[PDB]
C-alpha cells in the first residue's frame, strides 16, 4: 500500500504475501478508498 | 424471457442490492437508499469510500446465457394435516 513507484498497468506488479496475520485496518488507515468492492469474500468479513 | 426485459440499446430498469450492513433474514425485505459506510466516514453521497447499497441489472438483447434476463417466480406453502384454503380438483362423494 506504502510504495512510491507502483508499476504500471501493463507490468500489474504483484507481490506474494505469506507467512502473516492479515489484519485489514493497516490496509483501510493508508488508504482513502474510492472503490472497495468485492467479489468472493464480504469487505465487513475479512478478519475472521 | 429475452422478449420483455430487452429492448434496442439496452435497458437499465431493473435493480440488485449488493452492499448491505447485515445478512437477510428469511422472507423479510430489505428496501431502502443508504450508502454504504466503509469503515468510520459518515459519507452520505456517492464516489469515494461512501457506495451506493443497489447497483443496475442492466439487460439487452444480446447477453451470455448466464447473462440473459431469467424471469423467476417462487411458490411457497405450509403443508401440514389441517384446513385449507387452497384444493384441486376432485369431487365430493356422499358420506356413508
Ligand atoms: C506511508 O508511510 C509514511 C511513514 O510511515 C506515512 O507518513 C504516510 O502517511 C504513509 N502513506 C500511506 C499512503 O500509507
Ligand atoms: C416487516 O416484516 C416483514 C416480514 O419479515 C418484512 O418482509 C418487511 O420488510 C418488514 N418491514 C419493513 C418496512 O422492512
Amino acid at each position: 500500500f506504502n510504495a512510491t513507484r507502483f508499476a504500471s498497468v501493463y507490468a500489474w506488479n504483484r507481490t506474494r504475501i505469506s507467512n502473516c496475520v492479515a489484519d485489514y485496518s493497516v490496509l483501510y488507515n493508508f488508504a482513502p478508498f474510492f472503490a472497495f468492492k468485492c467479489y468472493g469474500v464480504s469487505p465487513t468479513k475479512l478478519n475472521d | 424471457s429475452n422478449k420483455l426485459d430487452s429492448k434496442h440499446s439496452g435497458n437499465y430498469d431493473y435493480w440488485y442490492r449488493l452492499f448491505r450492513k447485515s445478512k437477510l433474514k428469511p422472507f423479510e425485505r430489505d428496501i431502502s437508499t443508504e450508502i454504504y459506510q466503509a469503515g468510520n466516514k459518515p459519507c452520505k453521497g456517492k464516489g469515494p469510500n461512501c457506495y451506493f447499497p443497489l447497483q443496475s441489472y442492466g439487460f439487452r438483447p444480446t447477453y451470455g446465457v448466464g447473462h440473459q434476463p431469467y424471469r423467476v417466480v417462487v411458490l411457497s406453502f405450509e403443508l401440514l394435516h389441517a384446513p385449507a384454503t387452497v384444493c384441486g380438483p376432485k369431487k365430493s362423494t356422499n358420506l356413508v
